């Protein structure tokens, strides 16, 4: 019998607390059964345990020594897997970190870890830990583990394959037989379930063919214990094709026979094809889709008839129920104008059910891009026979657009130039863009503000304006004295639900003074009739321009910031009005499309192009700023600002209101003084730019996210020129009147959009010979 | 999370005292309506103590040994 | 003035049989199944109920089949009427 | 990338002492073309007439004479599903004289009797032709690692004795060869499942098992094993899946008792004189003694090929790299002097007609003699 | 993240907590807790670390730690303290922002956080009208009540603005039997009447004009 039961070193449990938590206590005879009872109670703890019980005489020294807590938190050596998944493979396997960690368990668990690596299908040469017992009771293992992967060393086999060659099939597959890296589109790496898929892949295949009598196939997956004998083998048992003739109906529903029998319109004598009935079945499902019946059920059952090779059909269409929608609850609108989120809802909550419409809701939502989660999940009232509510979880993404620049110039004050365009602004559904260049000689303005919504009819409205003191002056004059006071405002109404034809209004003034030595100015002037001087820059002009703006647009953008398989339009045109100060006409087209070569769409290709054309109404023409520029942009890359186009000429101008000596060279009083071919891009009244890309998230980048990075390579073709052009004066100088001046660049474009930080790296090689190419091979956008 | 601000006031307005207490509907004879059907039920026996964001919001500490 | 107008409609789909089916006294669950567990009700006040049917195409015409319904506390079909198409 | 592994590879060819320096090399090749396609096929010294082939639907009866190409035939069909219908070849090699009964890993089997001419009735069975074909008492023997074990007739075939043993999900590479005796044959297995058919209905007088295989306790990838046991005197000695010495001795029927020792690659016996290589690629000797051993070895671990041969009282072993490692009057000396190919070698070596036989990982034959 | 004895590291964590170095306070608090999941210093570490999460604005960390703790010991003298902190964490989950700071045009976002805070605080203050935070959570409650009233109002409003009338009538009835306290209600009531005019819902509209005259202040 015991008289003393002593404990020491528990730190959380008392001597009496331990003595009573164990059902053995003092004053009772401790036999071997009581010893084993103390031990099984130590086992019955569940997070900590130590088997030390001694009895010599009348004393129980139960040495409950706390070698825990070991928080083996250190995962060192990860190369393809996630340390969390390792903790999980421990915890679920029964190695959770509330742990005793017997010295034996060290190697045991290392080896179990490695075994799991292999269960993935792989290898791991080592799992080593550095034991870190910290000097109260706590330990951790600096788990250092090295990997041994072997991924795709395929050999492929199927037998029974006797209506089509193995490889013809093999094509379609997630799992393929060792084809060159340049052949990769999507994903191919093994796993047991990749197999399962492939299996289905072909199962489905057969069933679509219309050969009913296959199912049978075994599980022969050749394995050599050299990590490379990774080899396939399968059997099959094919079926029987028939011809489509014969059906029977059981419409278990409110009654819509006519619509369906006309839907289910198959001619007797057709050939049997499981796809055609896949069609008809879904046809009916959605022919009800408006009718609300939330949960029908069907089994179109075929009756294969031999001695005539016929298939009868047999369907059974029990319906759902009529009117459900109760509440329209969404989830994710942290600081969102969910009000707008409901503005998307043209729907009527509190009514019957139309599937098409709930689709429309969710999908046109995600049309608004900008947010990444599909959701049309419909759970009905717990406690009422009908009456669903569809929830909507999207994962949003933010908007922010803020240009930055300090300085930088020596002869210039610290410039304060910013392009600030915050759209559908966080507090509104409504968008704004403002741009101003304040750099030591320019007060350049721009206003762009919109409301997409004055009506439920959806009308978009926006004012567009500027007041430009872009002087470009040396000090004050003979130096492009210009004041451009220009405006416009926007309205919006598409009715094809996807097609808009536009019409908008605006105004511009421009003040002109202090001409520059470029003849084309004079050309516009004289074509207008005004005859200015030519050795002198003496002339000054104004305009007041009452602008109408009609256009067209179509849109199908299948994601947001990284939209997919897009088909988008923006057409525009201009004609002059009664009572303004300028006359001309223009027409232009634009076209860019996505094409995803991947169907996981981890790889998408693009086709992009644009257009441009300017011409004058009677006797008059298209002013200059209206002409097309290009270079170093998301129209052309590899160059400097507005580089693509013709170039300009100076006429002998040695007194241009002090034609500045040592300045404004090439027919300046100091330098050249006669006719001058001058070097400066000018652009033309006609343009078009076409390119191609390929969305390409490389394996080398940690492809943990598909949202901040889209990676592609560009091709380009470039030439900008004037139409109403002659050589009669462009004889002694280069001539620009037809598309012949081809340009090209090639280069990589990197994109990783951090919420607040862009690092737009894109090196490009302009590779197409044309004169005056003033190149720039480092372009950082924002 | 602060710019020399935000110690004994919430981020933005507080309508705690501004919260409309029961401006009861006093129904005409037989013109009554179910007066409550949700959890929105407070013991009017409360306080008056730490009212509004001006209170001992710091975690009550607990004795040492 | 838009040359065309879309169409908007609300629940309670009804037909001539949907209405000719039910009859006086016919209880809550009876007419419920017969027509649907409706939504056009009285929360406070008598046991009176309604069926209306509204459908509006392209600036033209109107559907309003406003069926009034009345039960008692226990619930008995009584004192019912519709004005189809207003 | 995936070739960044620092496992311990072939330990090098040792000192090259050979008073017997490889004294012939009669070379000859189909030039094909074996490649990394894994199997064990082999030229067959049929009356010193070696009927040889390669993995393209090739065959030509050379002669173990310096090998003169006779009976040269191509092996494919050109109608139907494809032109030449690409034949890939991993069905074992055997004859009965001219009766070269051969299968293809295309589950397609050819009892070509190059004795009655081009009589090779094709054969499309459950499971593919994977093992080397045997004949028991005038009946073709069948081990497809199919789980199902068919049987057929010579020169006509008819499905029979079609036994269905155990397959695992993993579907490892294992197959097995039947060792005929006592009105039955002795084939190996892959899950330790050792239930050996007395071909009576195809009747296993058997259900005992080697408790050892992979599939649940997957362990190291170096226990590659010859799954084929061998009759002696009524005793059969076996090579269980993972490292297992054993004698579950058939005693007119089966009397089982495991004399364990790990590290299995492949073996040979001479009465008591048991010889073998360990699964780490090291070579011991032994006697039928419960697992009492001989011949310590440490230096040729992880060599490419470890498939041995002896004739004229001098053992021989080779890896790939065309290196040849010679053995002997056995120890004190085991040393290695040759590197005879670059294609290298990975199959069974054979020593027939007082000669020696082996295929090069590509290109047919370079007949080295001591 | 040092390895000091529990007293010294805990005291440094406490003084940097009060300091406002709740970032580094959290660093050393998580240090201590990951060191030892036992001992009352670990439990007070759990309390101070949930406070420091909610202070340094680690609300996900806060909620994780605190639900972990309520799973640890769901009964304690601090249960009121716990439910308090949790309702508040839901609160700052609901409306902490830059416009959540400016305070113009708010109280109409995801009330899931608000549902959580309401349930937490209401069921707490009924389970515990007995605390020095009792009336505080009470103000939080009537506050957030009228707050969600604004939410649902702006909702219902917008809805009928769509010309959407009947579902709104229903929503009204919903909040009505739900909670007849806020002014938003009486605001909504005219709108109801107007809807009744839309479909020409006569008798009920008359009824409701009377009963608002009955309630309308």
């Amino acid at each position: 019998v015991v008289k003393d039961i002593h404990f020491e070193g528990l730190q959380r449990v008392a001597v009496g607390a331990a003595l009573l938590s164990m059902p053995v206590r003092t004053g009772d005879t401790v036999n071997d059964e009581d010893i084993s009872n103390t031990i099984r109670a130590l086992f019955a703890t569940g997070n900590f345990e130590d088997v030390r019980v001694l009895r010599d005489g009348d004393t129980l020294l139960v040495q409950v020594k706390e070698r825990p807590t070991i928080a083996s938190i250190t995962f060192s050596g990860n190369k393809s897997v996630k340390d969390d998944m390792l903790k999980q493979n421990l915890e679920a396997s029964g190695v959770r970190v509330g742990e005793s960690l017997d010295r034996t368990t060290i190697a045991d668990i290392e080896k179990g870890l490695e075994d799991f690596y292999y269960s993935v299908g792989k290898y791991s040469a080592s799992v080593k830990a550095v034991v870190t017992p910290l000097p109260r009771n706590r330990v951790d293992l600096k788990l250092v583990f090295q990997e041994g992967v072997s991924a795709e060393i395929q050999q492929i086999n199927i037998v029974g394959n006797h209506a089509f060659t193995t490889d013809e099939l093999i094509s379609h597959f997630q799992l393929r037989d060792e084809v060159p890296w340049w052949n990769v589109v999507g994903d191919r790496k093994y796993q047991k379930q990749k197999l399962a898929g492939d299996l289905e892949t072909l199962r489905s295949y057969y069933l679509d063919r219309g050969y009913a009598r296959f199912n049978i196939d075994s599980t022969q997956v050749s394995l050599t214990p050299d990590k490379k004998g990774i080899y396939v083998t399968v059997n099959i048992t094919e079926g029987d094709q028939y011809k489509l003739s014969g059906v029977e109906v059981s419409g278990n529903l409110a009654g819509h026979s006519a619509e369906i029998e006309q839907l289910t319109k198959i001619e007797p004598g057709e050939l049997y094809n499981g796809t055609k009935v896949t069609k008809m079945e879904d046809d009916i499902k959605k022919l009800l889709g408006r009718y609300g019946y939330a949960y029908p059920r069907v089994q179109s059952m075929p009756e294969i008839n031999d001695a005539d090779k016929t298939v009868k059909l047999r369907v059974n269409v029990d319906a759902g129920n009529r009117f459900y929608v109760r509440k329209i609850r969404f989830e994710g609108n942290d600081t969102s104008k969910d009000a707008v989120l409901r503005r998307e809802m043209r729907q009527m909550e509190g009514a019957w059910l139309g599937s098409d419409l709930v689709d429309q809701g969710k999908e046109r939502l995600n049309r608004l891009g900008f947010f990444e989660t599909v959701d049309t999940d419909t759970q009905r009232v717990p406690g009422s026979p009908d009456q669903v509510d569809v929830v909507y979880k999207v994962k949003e993404r933010n908007t922010g657009s803020f240009n930055f620049g300090i300085g930088y110039g020596t002869e210039s004050g610290v410039s304060f130039q910013a392009g600030v365009q915050q759209d559908n602004w966080l507090g509104t559904g409504y968008a704004v863009g403002i741009n101003g260049t304040k750099n030591d000689y320019q007060t350049y303005a721009e206003l762009s503000v919109t409301n997409p919504y004055f009506t439920v009819d959806g009308v978009s409205l926006g004012g567009r304006l500027f007041y430009n003191d872009f002087q470009a002056d040396d000090a004050d004059l003979s130096d492009y004295t210009n004041k451009s006071y220009g405006t416009d405002v926007t309205l919006g109404f598409p009715i094809n639900e996807y097609n808009s034809l536009r019409a908008g209004l605006g105004y511009v003034h421009n003040s002109l003074s202090n001409m520059q030595p470029q003849v084309a100015m004079w050309r516009y002037l004289y074509s207008m009739g005004e005859h200015p001087s030519t050795s002198d820059q003496d002339n000054s002009f104004k305009t007041d321009d009452f602008t109408f703006n009609y256009g067209w647009t179509y849109n199908k953008l299948d994601r947001g910031y990284f939209p997919t398989d897009g088909s988008r339009v923006n057409l525009t045109g201009k004609v002059t009005i009664p009572g303004s100060d300028n006359e001309y006409y223009k027409v232009t087209l634009d076209t860019a499309t996505y094409v995803p070569i991947d169907d996981d769409h981890k790889w998408v290709v693009l086709g992009r192009t644009r257009w441009g054309y300017g011409d004058g109404l009677g006797g008059k023409e298209m002013p200059f700023y209206e002409n097309f520029y290009a270079g170093g942009s998301s129209t052309v890359r590899g160059f400097q600002s507005n580089t693509i186009g013709p170039k300009a000429v100076y006429f002998p101008h040695q007194a241009s209101n002090y034609d500045p000596d040592y300045d404004y060279e090439c027919a300046t009083q100091d330098g050249a003084k006669d006719l001058c071919k001058s070097d400066d891009a000018v652009g033309g009244n006609a343009m078009a730019v076409a390119s191609l890309e390929f969305i390409t998230p490389t394996p080398f980048i940690s492809d943990k996210y598909a949202n901040s990075v889209r990676t592609s390579f560009f091709w380009d073709m470039g030439t900008v020129w004037d139409t109403n052009w002659d050589s009669s004066q462009y004889s002694g100088y280069p001539d620009y009147s037809d598309p012949s001046n081809i340009r090209m660049s090639a280069g990589i474009a990197l994109q990783w959009m951090s919420p607040l930080g862009p690092l737009v790296f894109s090196y490009a090689q302009p590779f197409k010979k044309y004169d005056g190419d003033k190149a720039e091979q480092f372009q950082f956008n924002i | 999370s602060s710019d020399s601000r935000y110690k004994r006031q919430v981020s933005g307005d507080e309508a705690y005292l501004e919260a409309a207490p029961l401006a009861e509907l006093h129904a005409p004879a037989g013109m009554i309506l179910p007066v409550t059907s949700g959890d929105y039920a407070i013991p009017v026996t409360n306080g008056s103590g730490a009212v509004g964001k001006a209170l001992d919001i710091r975690p009550p500490a607990q004795p040492l040994a | 003035r838009v040359v065309y107008r879309p169409d908007i409609n609300q629940g309670n789909y009804l037909t001539a049989n949907d209405v000719s089916k039910i009859r006086v006294g016919m209880t809550q669950q009876q007419v419920a199944y017969a027509l649907g567990t409706p939504l056009m009700s009285d929360p406070f006040g008598t046991n009176t109920w309604f069926y209306v049917f509204r459908q509006q195409p392209g600036h033209e015409g109107v559907t309003q089949q406003t069926l009034t319904l009345t039960f008692n506390s226990s619930g008995v079909l009584t004192n019912i009427d519709n004005k189809p198409a207003l | 990338f995936n070739s960044e592994e620092d496992v311990v590879k072939m330990s090098p060819l040792p000192t090259v002492e050979n008073q017997f320096t490889p004294t012939t090399a009669w070379s000859t090749s189909v030039g094909s073309g074996i490649g990394n396609f894994y199997s064990n096929l082999h030229p067959a010294l049929a009356d010193n007439v070696v009927y040889a082939a390669d993995r393209a639907g090739l065959v030509k009866a050379l002669n173990a004479d310096d090998g003169k190409e006779i009976w040269s035939v191509s092996l494919a069909e050109k109608d139907g599903w494809f032109s030449k219908e690409p034949a890939l070849l991993s069905g074992g090699v055997t004859v009965s004289g001219g009766h070269v009964y051969i299968g293809s890993e295309k589950a397609q089997v050819y009892a070509l009797n190059t004795s009655d001419g081009t009589v090779a009735w094709q054969t499309k069975v459950a499971g593919e032709a994977l093992s080397r074909p045997v004949v028991s008492d005038g009946l073709v023997l069948i081990h497809t690692s199919n789980g199902q074990l068919q049987a057929l007739n010579e020169a006509d075939g008819a499905v029979k004795w079609t036994v269905n043993l155990d397959m695992p999900s993993l579907s490892l590479r294992g197959e097995s060869a039947p060792t005929t005796a006592f009105g039955a044959a002795v084939v190996g297995g892959d899950n330790g499942r050792v239930s050996a058919v007395l071909m009576e209905q195809g009747q296993m007088i058997w259900q005992q098992r080697i408790s050892q295989a992979t599939g649940s306790t997957e362990i190291d990838r170096l226990s590659d094993v010859d799954t084929t046991p061998v009759v002696v005197n009524g005793v059969v000695f076996a090579l269980a899946y993972n490292g297992n010495l054993t004698a579950l001795d058939l005693r007119s029927g089966q009397i089982m008792w495991k004399r364990e020792l790990g590290s299995v690659n492949d073996f040979i016996v001479d009465g008591n004189r048991i010889y073998l290589v360990d699964q780490n690629d090291r070579v011991m000797a032994l006697t039928i003694d419960g697992g009492v051993t001989l011949w310590t070895q440490s230096d040729l671990l992880h060599r490419l090929l470890t498939s041995p041969v002896l004739y004229n009282g001098n053992l021989v072993v080779g890896d790939s790299e065309g290196y040849l490692h010679w053995i002997n009057v056995e120890d004190g000396r085991f040393v290695a002097q040759q590197k005879v190919d670059s294609s290298g070698f990975q199959t069974e070596p054979v020593a027939a007609d007082g000669k020696l036989l082996i295929q090069a990982k590509d290109g047919t034959v370079y007949s080295i003699t001591r | 993240v040092p390895d000091n004895p529990p007293n010294e590291i805990y005291a440094t964590a406490q003084q940097k907590l009060q300091d406002g170095n709740w970032r580094q306070a959290i660093t050393q608090l998580e240090a201590l807790d990951n060191r030892y999941p036992f001992g009352p210093y670990s439990q007070q570490v759990q309390l101070d670390l949930i406070y420091a999460y909610y202070k340094n604005a680690d609300l996900p960390l806060a909620q994780a730690a605190i639900d972990r703790f309520i799973r640890l010991n769901p009964t304690h003298p601090n249960i009121d303290y716990v439910m308090y902190m949790r309702g508040l964490t839901n609160m700052a989950l609901d409306d902490s922002a830059l416009q959540g700071f400016f305070g113009v045009d708010r109280s109409d976002r995801d009330p899931q956080h608000a549902r959580a805070a309401f349930s937490d605080f209401s069921k707490l203050v009924r389970g515990y009208p007995n605390s020095q935070y009792t009336t505080d959570a009470t103000k939080r409650l009537v506050f957030l009540k009228d707050r969600l009233a604004k939410y649902e109002y702006s909702v219902a409003e917008y809805y009928t603005e769509r010309g959407a009338w009947v579902a709104v009538v229903n929503r009204v009835e919903g909040m009505l039997r739900d909670y007849p306290d806020t002014q938003a209600t009486r605001d909504a009531l005219p709108l109801m009447e107007n809807a009744y005019r839309q479909m020409q819902m006569n008798a009920q509209a008359e009824k409701v004009a009377k009963i608002i005259a009955a309630n309308s202040s």
